């Protein structure tokens, strides 16, 4: 079976890592890397403890489809209580480090206490030791990966380490694995510096041994590989333009935001789109991109591999940024560009570059810059605080506030804080674009009906991997619907929930979506583990991880009172396109989500539903 | 299955533990005649010389060493063979039955015909009694004489000078080793020798022994020349055949040895040979001959039991290889060291110095080294088997082996091991 | 008769396919760690190139070992190990001037590509045709039509 | 886990600082002949090969010997001589192809290279780094990577 | 202690090799290796025997870090009264020899007297003996030691020889070891020649015990060999380009001599410089250059490794001179080239191959043939006299020379004589440039002044490696200071001596003074040898060998008046460069040094410097 039944559990305090059994009986009713990692977490703490501490806990975890020959099958995750929320942080890597955490022997690392000195972590297949890291506090990414890879003279060694913002305890730093390709969101960089642990090497030479049936595995991987390379999307559209092909079409629908959420259409959208990826520089007469990469396993290759420009003002005189690195997302992209009115795709690409090096998250980064932004133009802040001029669209402006809040010089500092601190701290809470703590993706709530409420009732925060229905709306890939009515859309948020929590359990990629479903699941996960592996059960999983999820954020000191929007979505009309004059309607949706899932209409569960999935 | 081995020395032993080690799910049986541990006879000089005990000559010295791997030891003498029905008659009146045969019986000495070569005083040295019976005679200050200057000879005349006697040794030949040594190489030794102290009378055979009035006196030796020596202890090392007494009725074929082919296996199906009793293929034109030393027990013993095991294995060639250490003097020979007829091809190169005790001599048949020689020479002298082992073409290297026969590691690396190191 | 392996280094993208494919129809159990193909990648210019044995002619891996259990095959014209005449003398390794032909410190012998006696599983499992298996002569077609139908210039806007 | 010695012999300048330790530590004096790595030099090229033992896996010096004195280190994987079971009989001497085992005289035994139990002293002297002590497995990364470098062309200049 | 406490004394007159025990409380005054040997020199012979007879002595010596874990630590000594100047002459080779005396048993061997027969000596850690070497008489050094070797059976024989230049007396003949390694300068072939004798073997297998404390001198040794892994010019510098690396550097200053000191620059030195050695030939597309190898125990690796080329019109003929030997180092690539304006590269390699296999020295025959090209083209030589047009920048008249010259054959026998006499013998004495005979090295003393008052003051004729200050003025490793100035040098003179005397008394390389000074030497001493080794101690011990040495040459006969100049270098400005219209100033310097020194007006040490240094 896929799971390799061994956990490490260090001890940070005085070391001591002694290896433990799995826990079966548990595992048959969460499938891993996203239900069994959480089961811990809820089974052995306590929700009440602060965020960054000595009594936190970290777990890394993969599934059981992680480091197989199955399609896209070599991702992990990191679950945590977030610092920048309060709520239950879990964060979804790929790369090649799960993989190599497979290969190793072990499939589930806890990391437990504060240790008084800087370490690090090293594994090689029965044994796990601390080192001493005194001579690497202090380094960036790429610094510390070149440096542990040389003294150990092992090129075949997969390191995992944070930046200089996850030593000044940022509250968005993030860990960062080969480079590019890191967790974020809710800032597990903080609460991993804040262990004193600075990274873990690994390194691999066992094997994935023990699926319960090798050739039905092979027949059924092959036969699976056959649908995702005959849909026009997984074949020729991500392989070819990646993720930001998406830019023009939002922006055809007038549902992109833009200088704060203050705007709905955004003018220069053509000129940092893929296609002005795809053209020829006049300086130089060769396109910003490469060639495209693939994680491990992938048959698809949605990556991104770029070039920046060597008369740029930015870079001109420092060689260091002059190689080829990952490209530009959707995400960065949008936060990077729209969010701020800039329209310079170089100062995009140095700003991601920092973030990349430095372990920073760019969607935070970008809000919180739009929101100082906005505050300096209306006139609390003033030039002599910040040491600049900050208007929109100012490329210089961003690059510096970049390097600050890399850096954590000056106001900086304040950067480090986040949208809705930083907004708190002058008297202006209605300016910060925030549910629960964290920023807003790059879709709009005014144009799309769905996504409001998805916004809203969100386990982690606002984020729009949890539940997405712009799949559906936009695309509509399993049914073209209506993106102007509100009738039906609970059970669309349900059905795309499970479903999501279902894809993210497993430990697989979520973009095979568009052209895999369940019944194209079921047999590889039938033919890898054992025991009785149905629809119904792979519905009543889903069912109970979200619950129990819930029931812990609920235990935790979170209620009904913060499931709301800020005034300017639900108050203020929109501005062009083909929205006219649409206000988001959330107040019609929310009674019909819980009284769908079966909730107390102050969302608890109730004990109806409690008992039929077994959480009692 | 089954497999039943004859003999516990060297070649019984690791064919044993490889069999042990490829198939894990079989029964081992392994048979002895002597009344002592799994040993090592090339050991018994040490043992008369006083540097070790007994029990230092054993094979495995790990207590409870053949438990822990499932091999089943028994004692008794194979006197009986049949092969239609796969039977084997012992000489206790028990039987024993098999699916796989080894035979690796060993060698014997034999003596030659002389008149009261059947008295007390008359020992040879191949085991322990033996060497215990010549402990008990060989007080210092005693009365040796010595019989045969060959291998086996040397080293017991160097064992028994360096326990403090007087010693006399009669050669049958024209000089000492004339097996493993050139004429120049054997006089060197000789003239040595007799420095040393030892007399050395050659080109005679002994007449007849005879006895003294009582057996407390030692013994009268006539010689063939007329001269007669009084003796305390006589030492016969004349010569030793292989162990064949229960194949001459049999349908296996037995010349002077047991004939096999490369792999090691003779004309039976189910029967397999390796040891001093085997008659393997040549190295250079592919004829039968019988060599009698350990590397070449190791390498047959593990070749067959690998065979036999259900593997498939080949062997490459037998060669004839020797160290000989004597009161002082290191010499060493390789293959065909008397060189080959000049008229197809050959070549030779001989460097001597007298004074200083020094000898090299190299041999090329054609293109390819066939042979050496040394007196003297220690440190990598085990490049010479790689050499001449593996046929390894020389080219323009053999020129400068013609003159300077010391660089042939210089050579074995620019040709067989890195070629590509010194390209620029 | 014979045939080669094509390697095209434009057109990987490092999913590590290979190696899975060729660890598991030779051990049992997947683990790249024991493949005898190995992809590089140089991040500075953002290549990714496999490469492995080319099955030389005049083998420097052939001429080297002591017992001779290395020998040709007539039928696909590629060297093989005869794992139960080797003894482990690691001298193999040291003569080849590629770098492949390695050790095996579990099993105790060594290995390199023996082109699976004429079916080759590599080149099945890659999903971008980066590795192909075409006759050993004539390698060259493909780039050799694509350069004739672009390096000469249509007598065209001229 | 075992490990294993890496020569590299492009980087050696003969400057016999490796003799210097492996005999300090194992006789207790500055001798560079008692040593159990040697250099030879080839002028006429002007080229330097530094030589030792492989361990073999198979190994003739242990199954040539008849008294029981050379043994496996499970956790280094060497063979080790104990001088105090060995009689100095010299036949491992003439069985090993490669001649790397040898006779001493002043105590009247022989010697050989065991790893100095997982922590070579000659690695640690080399100025140049032409002896490195890494895994036994993949020894040959390093020219793979240069080959794939040099023989695999980009697209460049064309 | 790094002594072996044994010396041979062998009496070439009938044999009789007898050893005998060293002379302490002259060991802890000298250290050894140039002031143990000229002690036991000047305090048992003549300062008025001729130079070659049966009279005269040789001492051959090592140092008490030789043979040891010491970087560099491979160094020896030969010690005589020189038959080219009439002084007392000391010359340091390395290779692998010192190495193996020290091995042996013995750190010091004598020679007296005179065979009737040729002979050689052989070693073997107690057994020295003599035989009869009649076969060997008229073979280069090759020859010898190849046929040395194949006689005794052994490949690991330490041999050292004179050429066909030594056994005919020419006037500057060397000894050659190990090939391409050598002495040279004052002519110690002509006085080994002049005994019968033909070549010393040694063979040790003893090895160097007898150290005070072992893991301190372990440990002192390590931490010494950082400081010379970290500096630019002994990492990098070095290892790269060998000596050759300065032809270019003094070119650009305008101090370097071409012609017979007719030029201060030179037009073609780009072509014969370091550079030169390192590009493609056109006919076969490979570098001169091959690799770089290191004497023994030195981590610095400067030396050099050539091949010929096989078409050139030189060796075209000839296939025993294909194979690959010894480079250019910078002193034979100027002797060779422009000092008399020649600017082939295959011709200097050819000259530099004769040189190295008939023994003899590059620097004295090249400014040789340079004074006789020069007497050709006034006109005082004619071409039936030399048989050969001999015009500045003729390769063929080089090579043609040098070949009779090394076999001694028609007007080489005139060449032989030195520059000196030669010129004295055609009645124009003006027209040598050299001081107590030896001819100049490759340095200019009208750009540079420091040079020229090395050059006048030196206790072995013109030397520039007893003071050297272009390392203060030039590369200025110490401090940078002024090549134009004539204050402050007699100080800078002192002191270069001073540490020069030590350093080669030590018995390591000098070019490790780059990167070393006198406080990372004391420590290896300290824990190497017996006594109290301070640093006051190591200044009285030079001082005290640089003023035995002086006082035993002007016992000799030389005086005051032979601190001289030739009048070309004090009367004739400068042609060009960035010296142009300078000249030299020893007269406004050498009183100033007699001052600083101590001495009299007339350069006699005075007895109150006597009486301290404890000379009496
Ligand atoms: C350098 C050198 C030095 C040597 N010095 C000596 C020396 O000093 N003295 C010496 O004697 N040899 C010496 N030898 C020879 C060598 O020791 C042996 O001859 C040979 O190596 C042993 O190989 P083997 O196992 O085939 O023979 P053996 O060890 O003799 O194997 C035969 C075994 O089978 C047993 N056996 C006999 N008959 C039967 C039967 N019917 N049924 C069952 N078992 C039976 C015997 O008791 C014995 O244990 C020397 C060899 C070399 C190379
Ligand atoms: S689809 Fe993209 S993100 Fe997902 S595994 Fe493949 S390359 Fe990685
Ligand atoms: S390791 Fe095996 S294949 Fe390689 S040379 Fe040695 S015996 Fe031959
Ligand atoms: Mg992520
Ligand atoms: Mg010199």
């Amino acid at each position: 079976m896929g799971w390799n039944r061994k956990v490490l559990r260090v001890n940070l305090a005085e070391g001591t890592c002694t290896p433990e059994p799995l826990n079966m009986q548990w595992a048959d009713e969460y499938l891993g890397s996203r239900g069994l990692a959480t089961k811990y977490l809820v089974s052995e703490t306590d929700p009440k403890v602060d965020p960054l501490s000595p009594d936190n806990k970290m777990i890394m975890a993969t599934g059981p489809l992680t480091g197989t020959m199955a399609s896209t099958g070599g991702r992990y995750t990191v679950v945590t209580k977030g610092p920048l929320t309060g709520a239950i942080a879990c964060s979804n890597s790929g790369g090649f480090f799960g993989a190599e955490m497979k290969f190793a022997g072990w499939d589930m690392v806890i990391f437990e206490g504060r240790s008084p000195t800087p370490v690090y972590l090293f594994i090689e297949n029965e044994r796990a030791e601390l080192r001493d890291a005194s001579y690497l506090w202090g380094r960036s990414c790429w610094e510390t990966e070149e440096s542990i890879r040389a003294q150990h003279q092992d090129p075949l060694i997969r390191v995992s380490s944070i930046g200089r913002a996850g030593e000044n305890q940022v509250m968005f730093a993030c860990i960062v694995n080969d480079l590019h390709r890191a967790a974020g969101r809710s800032g597990v960089g903080a609460v991993m510096g804040s262990k004193n642990l600075k990274a873990v090497a690994i390194r691999g030479t066992k094997g994935v041994s023990g699926i319960r049936d090798f050739p039905g595995f092979v027949r059924a991987t092959s036969e699976a590989k056959k649908v995702l390379a005959g849909n026009p999307v997984t074949s020729e559209g991500l392989p070819k333009f990646g993720t930001q092909v998406l830019m023009n079409v939002i922006n055809e629908m007038g549902a992109l935001p833009t200088r704060n959420h203050r705007d709905v259409q955004f003018e220069d959208a053509s000129k940092i789109s893929a296609e002005a990826m795809h053209e020829k520089r006049p300086s130089d007469g060769k396109p910003q991109l490469v060639t495209n990469a693939a994680c491990f396993g992938c048959t698809i290759a949605c990556g991104r591999i770029s070039a920046i420009d060597k008369t740029h003002f930015t870079v001109k005189n420092n060689p260091k940024y002059w190689g080829a690195s990952g490209g530009l997302e959707y995400e960065a992209a949008w936060a990077l560009g729209a969010a701020n009115g800039v329209g310079d795709l170089e100062a995009l690409q140095y700003a991601n570059l920092l973030c990349n090096e430095q372990g920073m998250d760019p969607i935070s980064f970008g809000a919180t810059v739009g929101a100082a932004m906005e505050l300096y133009e209306t006139g609390v802040l003033t030039k002599e605080r910040i040491g600049l001029d900050a208007p929109f669209g100012s490329a210089d402006a961003l690059a510096k506030l970049a390097e600050m809040t890399a850096t954590g010089e000056g106001f900086g500092k304040e950067i480090g804080l986040g949208s809705k601190r930083l907004c708190e701290k002058y008297g202006h809470p209605e300016l910060s674009m925030s549910v629960k703590g964290q920023e807003f993706p790059a879709y709009d709530s005014r144009g799309i009906q769905g996504m409001g409420l998805a916004y809203a009732t969100s386990n982690r925060g606002a984020c729009h991997l949890r539940g997405y229905t712009v799949a559906s709306e936009v695309l509509g890939v399993p049914v073209k619907t209506d993106p102007h009515v509100i009738e039906g859309k609970a059970e669309l948020v349900k059905a795309f929930q499970d479903a999501t929590a279902v894809f993210d359990s497993a430990g697989i990629c979520v973009f095979t979506s568009f052209a895999w479903t369940l019944a194209d699941v079921q047999p590889q996960i039938a033919a890898a583990c054992d025991g009785d592996w149905s629809m119904d059960k792979l519905a009543t999983v889903g069912e109970r991880i979200w619950n129990m999820e819930r029931q812990f954020n609920n235990a935790a000191g979170l209620g009904a009172q913060d499931d709301n929007l800020p005034p300017r979505l639900t108050s203020e009309p929109a501005k062009s396109g083909p929205a006219k004059g649409m206000v988001n309607r959330l107040a019609e949706m929310l009674p019909e989500y819980y009284g769908v899932r079966g909730w107390t209409p102050e969302g608890t569960p109730t004990p109806e539903t409690l008992s039929r999935l077994g959480l009692s | 299955m089954k497999h039943v081995i004859l003999g516990n020395g060297p070649a019984g032993v690791i064919a044993a533990e490889t069999l042990r080690r490829a198939a894990p799910t079989d029964d081992i049986l392994l048979f002895g005649s002597e009344d002592a541990p799994p040993y090592s006879r090339m050991a018994i000089p040490y043992l008369l010389e006083g540097n070790i005990d007994e029990s230092g000559t054993w094979l495995r010295k790990s207590p409870g060493h053949f438990d822990r791997l499932r091999i089943h030891e028994m004692r008794g003498r194979a006197v009986s063979l049949d092969s239609e029905r796969r039977r084997i008659l012992f000489d206790d009146g028990h039987f024993e039955s098999w699916d796989r045969l080894l035979i690796a019986t060993g060698s014997h000495p034999v003596r030659p015909p002389i008149p009261g070569i059947d008295l007390p005083e008359v020992q040879t040295c191949w085991t322990l009694e033996d060497a215990r019976a010549i402990a008990r005679f060989a007080t210092p200050g005693a009365r040796v004489l010595q019989l045969g200057a060959g291998f086996i000879g040397c080293i017991i005349m160097e064992a028994l000078a360096a326990r403090g006697v007087e010693l006399t040794v009669v050669e049958m030949g024209d000089r000492m080793v004339p097996r493993m040594m050139t004429p120049t190489a054997g006089g060197m030794i000789r003239k040595w020798v007799e420095d040393q102290g030892v007399r050395v009378v050659t080109n005679a055979g002994v007449s007849r022994i005879d006895c003294r009035a009582s057996n407390d006196a030692p013994l009268d030796v006539t010689l063939s020349t007329g001269e007669v020596v009084v003796a305390d202890l006589v030492i016969v090392a004349a010569g030793v055949a292989p162990n064949i007494a229960f194949l001459e009725a049999t349908p296996v074929h037995v010349a002077k040895g047991v004939l096999v082919d490369d792999r090691l296996q003779t004309s039976v199906p189910g029967i397999f040979a390796a040891g001093d009793v085997a008659e393997a293929p040549d190295l250079f034109t592919g004829a039968h001959l019988v060599a009698a030393i350990q590397p070449n027990a190791a390498d047959q013993a593990r070749v067959a039991a690998l065979n036999m095991a259900g593997h498939e294995a080949r062997l490459k060639g037998v060669l004839a290889i020797n160290v000989l250490d004597t009161l002082g003097l290191i010499s060493s020979s390789f293959g065909q060291w008397w060189g080959e007829e000049r008229e197809r091809g050959g070549a030779g190169v001989e460097h001597v110095d007298e004074a200083a005790y020094r000898y090299l001599s190299l041999q090329f048949k054609d293109d390819v080294l066939i042979g050496a020689t040394s007196i003297g020479l220690t440190e990598h002298v085990g490049a010479l088997r790689g050499l001449i082992h593996g046929r390894v073409r020389l080219g323009e290297w053999k020129e400068r082996l013609l003159h300077s026969p010391l660089q042939f590691v210089d050579a074995y690396i620019a040709r067989s091991q890195q070629p590509m190191a010194l390209v620029r | 008769m014979w045939k080669s392996l094509h390697i095209d280094p434009a057109k990987c993208t490092g999913c590590l396919q290979c190696e899975m494919a060729c660890s598991y129809e030779h051990t049992g159990v997947i683990n790249p760690s024991k493949s005898r193909i190995k992809v590089f990648s140089f991040e500075h210019e953002g290549r990714k190139v496999p490469y492995t044995c080319t099955q030389c002619t005049e083998a420097w891996c052939l001429h080297s070992c002591p017992v001779d259990a290395i020998r040709l095959d007539l039928t696909t014209g590629a060297k093989m190990v005869f794992e139960d005449t080797c003894v482990g003398c690691k001298v193999c390794t040291i003569a080849c001037p590629f770098g492949t032909i390695n050790y095996n410190q579990d099993t105790g012998k060594v290995q390199k590509c023996d082109l699976c006696e004429g079916d080759p599983a590599c080149a099945k499992a890659c999903p971008t045709a980066a590795i192909t298996y075409i006759d050993a002569d004539w390698t060259g077609l493909a780039r050799m039509q694509a350069w004739a139908a672009k390096a000469n210039t249509p007598a065209s806007a001229a």
